[PDB]
């Protein structure tokens, strides 16, 4: 997240972290045993990482659980990033509490203006790396699809949607992948693609989850 | 344009 804020130790408790020896990817907690990310998070042998602050040093509240199973969506095209969105199921159950808790599916689609929070620990600088050790958290208004389609023209599919700011200087980057955006209390995004981080009239571009609801109820009701 | 997971694809 560059421009952003530190959000406080387990002040998003649905936040996890997807790990392979290293944090690679975010992703938000949907009910105690299923996660949901990015389909491009996709790899094997992923530890799913829960009630995370200071992803380098264990501090308490922490719980760590192998994926069971991943599910990228059948249409997910790697090319254009269409229906790039991934559902992993954990091996057990995770113990929910205060810190560690589940965020709600969205009824309904948001609309422009809406104002929504992202967070995850991908890259704090939009020029040269500079990676943080706690969760970095960022408000952001979801753009009209018209401003979206003018910034990226071509590449919009109803699958996705525009967040941020076109004056540049705030904006989620790499290492954010798969995490949270969510408004009013629901997930409505999930960390996708953008050009570089933070450039004037590049926003991020988010999957759109409102459109993928019933295939998640549906998947998760047959695994 | 690339997509924000470490390491990006683009
Ligand atoms: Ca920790």
């Amino acid at each position: 997240i560059v421009g952003g804020y530190t959000c406080g130790a387990n002040t998003v408790p649905y936040q996890v972290s997807l790990n392979s020896g290293y944090h690679f990817c975010g992703g938000s907690l949907i009910n105690s045993q299923w996660v949901v990310s990015a389909a491009h998070c996709y790899k094997s042998g992923i530890q799913v990482r829960l009630g995370e602050d200071n992803i380098n040093v264990v501090e308490g509240n922490e719980q760590f659980i192998s994926a069971s199973k991943s599910i990228v969506h059948p249409s997910y095209n790697s090319n254009t990033l269409n229906n790039d969105i991934m559902l992993i199921k954990l091996k057990s159950a995770a113990s929910l509490n205060s810190r560690v808790a589940s965020i709600s599916l969205p009824t309904s689609c948001a609309s422009a203006g809406t104002q929504c929070l992202i967070s995850g620990w991908g890259n704090t600088k939009s020029s040269g790396t500079s990676y943080p050790d706690v969760l970095k958290c960022l408000k952001a208004p979801i753009l009209s699809d018209s401003s979206c389609k003018s910034a990226y023209p071509g590449q919009i599919t109803s699958n996705m949607f525009c967040a941020g700011y076109l004056e540049g200087g705030k904006d989620s980057c790499q290492g954010d992948s798969g995490g949270p955006v969510v408004c009013s209390g629901k997930l409505q995004g999930i960390v996708s693609w953008g050009s570089g981080c933070a450039q004037k009239n590049k926003p991020g571009v988010y999957t759109k989850v409102c459109n993928y609801v019933s295939w998640i109820k549906q998947t998760i009701a047959s695994n | 344009s690339c997509t924000r997971s470490i390491p990006p694809q683009c």
